[PDB]
């Protein structure tokens, strides 16, 4: 069994909105909405499939529209806001001067924008991070991963810094080679 | 976090179900207004269905374009089968061996630790002296990197005594023969 | 090639 599926969205007022197939969970890929290309999660994906990139801008604009549409017809009822769970966790167990990445993984909330800050030792670090889009949940609230890779050292301490309207005060997230 | 604007969320799912690979599809047009599904169109009903009170227009009007209703219905077809057949090499036949790793905790506990695997479907057991032990046993269950590749912690509260062996046994479609890490007192 | 579903668009004169 496993199941394909080809998620989107439009954001108001924002005016965000992302395309992005997900396989069981993972992410195949997304498109840069921007940029007009296909972004594979792997660069191997890449190399064994592609995709029309401009499709996905079309999508995007009836989405808009049809937004737009249901935001009248529901006398324009907002979205409730529901804050995220936060977990921060290693790829594989620490040993240190081993090369890690440390994972914010920001899950079960909406509307999909979020601030995530990576805090060494109190201070933010942005070297070498990435992070994924907004990846889809069954209860249709969302996902996202971030990811900082690091130098495991016991003088150094770690946090995850994430906001979002559902939260009442940044939420911190801890971490430390204990 | 400024801007308590009210906020308005659109979101399109279009999800492809596979049973026994090509054997049974079913696809699932969902249309999602803050959160909450409104109208869907379910291969298996063949049609658009209101889910709530919001959606009911919808479905009729797209309902009424016949045209467009069997440009659905063959989306199984040329949607769904035809995707899987891109995506199968690098996606359902994605294998990646697990890492396996043992060391002690306290609370003694004994942590056994496997990562980077993929698919997640696994199995791993603890044994004492070639002994499975079934009991005493807690797992963290699958957690999801969100990178393609899993990874899982499973305990064995135990009080060890040197002449025990424990092992970690761990089995997984990557490999042939079961991975086995052990720890001594 | 991936292939792409496309959503409908909503009645824009409603009634």
């Amino acid at each position: 069994e496993h199941v394909i599926i080809q998620a989107e969205f439009y954001l108001n007022p924002d005016q965000s909105g992302e395309f992005m197939f997900d396989f069981d969970g993972d992410e195949i890929f997304h498109v840069d909405m921007a940029k007009k290309e296909t972004v594979w999660r792997l660069e191997e994906f890449g190399r064994f499939a592609s995709f029309e990139a401009q499709g996905a801008l079309a999508n995007i604009a009836v989405d808009k529209a049809n937004l737009e549409i249901m935001t009248k017809r529901s006398n324009y009822t907002p979205i409730t806001n529901v804050p995220p769970e936060v977990t921060v966790l290693t790829n594989s167990p620490v040993e240190l001067r081993e090369p890690n990445v440390l994972i914010c993984f920001i899950d079960k909330f909406t509307p999909p924008v979020v601030n995530v800050t990576w805090l060494r030792n109190g201070k933010p670090v942005t070297t070498g991070v990435s992070e994924t889009v907004f990846l889809p949940r069954e209860d249709h609230l969302f996902r996202k991963f971030h990811y900082l890779p690091f130098l495991p050292s016991t003088e150094d301490v770690y946090d995850c810094r994430v906001e979002h309207w559902g939260l009442d005060e940044p939420l911190l997230k801890h971490w430390e080679f204990d | 976090m400024g801007d308590t604007r009210p906020r308005f969320l659109w979101q399109l799912k279009f999800e492809c179900h596979f049973f026994n690979g090509t054997e049974r599809v079913r696809l699932l047009e969902r249309c999602i207004y803050n959160q909450e599904e409104s109208v869907r169109f379910d291969s298996d009903v063949g049609e658009y269905r209101a889910v709530t009170e919001l959606g009911r227009p919808d479905a009729e009007y797209w309902n009424s374009q016949k045209d467009l209703l069997e440009q659905r219905r063959a989306a199984v077809d040329t949607y769904c089968r035809h995707n899987y057949g891109v995506g199968e090499s690098f996606t359902v036949q994605r294998r990646v061996e697990p890492k396996v790793t043992v060391y002690p905790s306290k609370t003694n506990l004994l942590v056994c630790s496997v990562s980077g695997f993929y698919p997640g479907s696994i199995e791993v057991r603890w044994f004492r002296n070639g002994q499975e032990e079934k009991a005493g046993v807690v797992s963290t269950g699958l957690i999801q990197n969100g990178d393609w590749t899993f990874q899982t912690l499973v305990m064995l509260e135990t009080v060890p005594r040197s002449g025990e062996v424990y092992t970690c046994q761990v089995e997984h479609p990557s490999v042939t023969s079961p991975l086995t890490v052990e720890w001594r007192a | 090639k991936m292939r792409m579903a496309t959503p409908l668009l909503m009645q824009a004169l409603p009634m």
